[PDB]
């Protein structure tokens, strides 16, 4: 659950 | 021959050592394997912001977002990058546009979008000053 990380 | 999800992966596994040039040639391999999946395009275009390379991470948001226009995370990488870049209208409305597409997508990143948004419009308003 976080947004500034890689998929 | 690593496939292009092994390369994706060992990109992940990198950018999470903080290995962010090493991390962007790896996206790079697995899209030479396949060329028409996003996320190789927004997880490279957090490197390039990384690495302060913003016209490549601006580059690659493109491509993403020509891919998935959906996409929560090329907008907000987007927006982030603008944002470094003093673009700062721009930059708040693809924040904002992150916002409203996690929800839409029922995606849950707490609060890190809103904080996100109040640092951008924060730092255009001391701008403005």
């Amino acid at each position: 659950p976080t947004i500034e990380e890689v998929d | 021959s690593p496939s292009a999800q092994e390369l994706k992966e060992q990109g992940n596994r990198l950018f999470v050592g903080r290995k962010y040039p090493e991390a962007a040639a790896c996206y790079g391999r697995a899209i030479t394997r396949n060329p028409l999946v996003a996320v190789y395009y927004t997880n490279r275009a957090l490197c390039y912001l990384k690495m302060q390379q913003h016209e490549q991470a601006l580059a690659d948001c493109r491509r993403a977002l020509e891919l998935d226009g959906q996409s929560v995370k090329a907008h907000f990488f987007l927006g982030q990058c603008q944002l470094e870049m003093e673009s700062y209208d721009e930059a708040i409305a693809n924040l904002q546009r992150a916002y409203s597409l996690a929800k839409e997508q029922r995606l849950n990143f707490g609060d890190d979008i809103p904080s996100a948004l109040r640092i951008a419009k924060k730092k255009r308003w001391n701008s403005i000053e």
